[PDB]
């Protein structure tokens, strides 16, 4: 039934949405505690 | 004319000629003690 077909389709869309949301949260974290710059981590340069 | 008997050496705090000195020295001001303490810290980035 295309009905439950579409239902599970945007259920999968919802799952991809939550994984993207948590990934952006983790990457904003990974940018914050790192003081990240193209020169390198922190105020030094690797 | 004049005689001035003055202490020295081990008699630094002693003068023996009476000139009638009224000198009263002041007191040393008490400086605030400044101990330096450097304990470890968890990151304040935990807040953010």
């Amino acid at each position: 039934i295309y009905g439950w077909r579409k239902r599970c389709l945007y259920l999968l869309v919802l799952l991809l949405l939550i994984i993207l949301v948590v990934n952006l949260a983790l990457t904003i974290w990974i940018l914050k505690v790192m003081w990240f710059s193209p020169t390198g981590m922190g105020h030094l340069h690797v | 004319t004049s005689i001035a008997i003055t202490g020295s050496g081990s008699c630094r705090h002693l003068q023996f000629i009476p000139v009638a000195p009224p000198g009263i020295p002041s007191s040393v001001t008490p400086p605030t003690e400044v101990p330096d303490r450097d304990p470890e810290k968890s990151s304040e980035d935990d807040v953010y």
